[PDB]
Parts: C-alpha cells; structure tokens; sequence
C-alpha cells in the first residue's frame, strides 16, 4: 500500500536521517531488497496519446488517454489489455484481437522509440521537479529531472532504491536507514517522496 | 517536454 509506505517514509524522515553525529549509510544497505521492477525508460506523448514506459525486464507499456493500457511483454508477442475499469485480457501481437491494431501500432512506435507477475503503471504525474510512477505492485518510483537521480520505493520490503548522479545503483532498507541515517540529498528525496506519496493518496 | 534520457 501507499499507507504502509507513507508510514515507513514519515518514519525515516521523522528521524531526520541526515542530521547525524555519524551517518553510516553504508550499513543501511541490503542487496536482498532490490525491487524486481522499475521503469527503465518513459515517453510522455500524452499531449497526443499518452505515456509509454519500459520496464527493466524490457516489456513496454502505454497508459493511454482513455485510461486503457496495452502492455507488450519482453518476448515481443504477448499482450495484456486493461480496460478503463481494470478488466485484464491476454492477447497476442499475432492473435490479432481485431479492434486493437491501432492501439498495437501505437505501442510498437513507443516500443521502437525507447529501444531505438507483470506490474503495469497504475498512474503517474509530473511536477516541475519530477515524474511520479505508481506501479501496480505498489512501488512508487520518482525520477528527478535536474540531476537524473531516481528513487524507487517498494512498501513491500520497506526498501528504498536510489540510482544517483554518477548512475550508481544503491538499495537501502528504509528502517536500517532509520538506524544509520543517510546523507542530505537522499534524506531530502525521501521528504519529497513523502510529499509525492501523500498526493498519490490525496488526488488518487 | 521530456522523456527518460536513455542513450
């Protein structure tokens, strides 16, 4: 949930992780918390059709402007269609689901554009600082525009994954992180994320 | 404006 998460975030922040006598952020790491999913790439052509995104497993998905979303698996043929209400259909690029060929061409453009158990995007939204991606499996991912750093948050393991400026991958157990603290920068991203999660529950 | 940054 976003409540579990919000609880965990409110918590690590309440603790002011960066105003420490000694910040031993190295110790708050945990290689077993690496989330299974995150958005490798995204494309906001939503002024026209919507947001196309690529999961780290290389499956591509587009959440259209009808709130319908087509997801092409990383094998290239399999499809998942989620209607405006959430019904889930499993078709195929070759099986030809009649009426889906316009939609399927729009996905291949997004697929081609980005390359040139599967959790889809529940919803998203940008602010001037970042784009927020809320995945069905519960993780809120926040990609910050300015310095290209990223926060992927999984409420299932109370874990925060932080891809930084140099492009290094680092996963922290939010609460260990609440024992050892972390540098300013990550501590402020968790505050931002906190605000972002509130909102995912507010406007939701 | 914008998309992911890849490449």
């Amino acid at each position: 949930h976003l409540s579990d998460m919000l609880q965990q975030l409110h918590s690590v922040n309440a603790s002011k992780p960066s105003e420490r006598g000694l910040v031993r952020q190295e110790e708050a790491e945990d290689p077993a918390c690496i989330p299974i999913f995150w958005v490798s790439k995204w494309v906001d052509y939503s002024d026209k059709y919507g947001l196309g995104y690529q999961l780290c497993d290389n499956s591509v998905g587009v959440l259209f402007n009808d709130s319908t979303r087509l997801i092409l698996y990383n094998d290239g043929d399999s499809l998942q269609y989620i209607e405006r209400d959430g019904t889930e259909s499993y078709l195929t690029v070759s099986s030809h689901p009649n009426s889906l060929m316009k939609k399927i061409t729009l996905l291949k453009y997004f697929r081609n554009y980005m390359s040139e158990r599967l959790p889809y995007l529940r919803t998203w939204f940008r602010t001037r600082s970042a784009i927020i991606l809320h995945l069905s499996n519960g993780s809120v991912q926040i990609n910050f525009f300015q310095d290209h750093t990223k926060l992927i948050l999984c409420p299932l393991m109370a874990a925060v994954t932080y891809i930084d400026e140099k492009r290094d991958f680092r996963t922290y157990r939010l609460s260990l992180l609440e024992e050892y603290g972390c540098c300013k920068e990550l501590a402020s991203r968790l505050r931002y994320a906190r605000t972002m999660v509130d909102k995912l529950l507010s406007s939701r | 404006l914008l998309c992911s940054t890849p490449n």
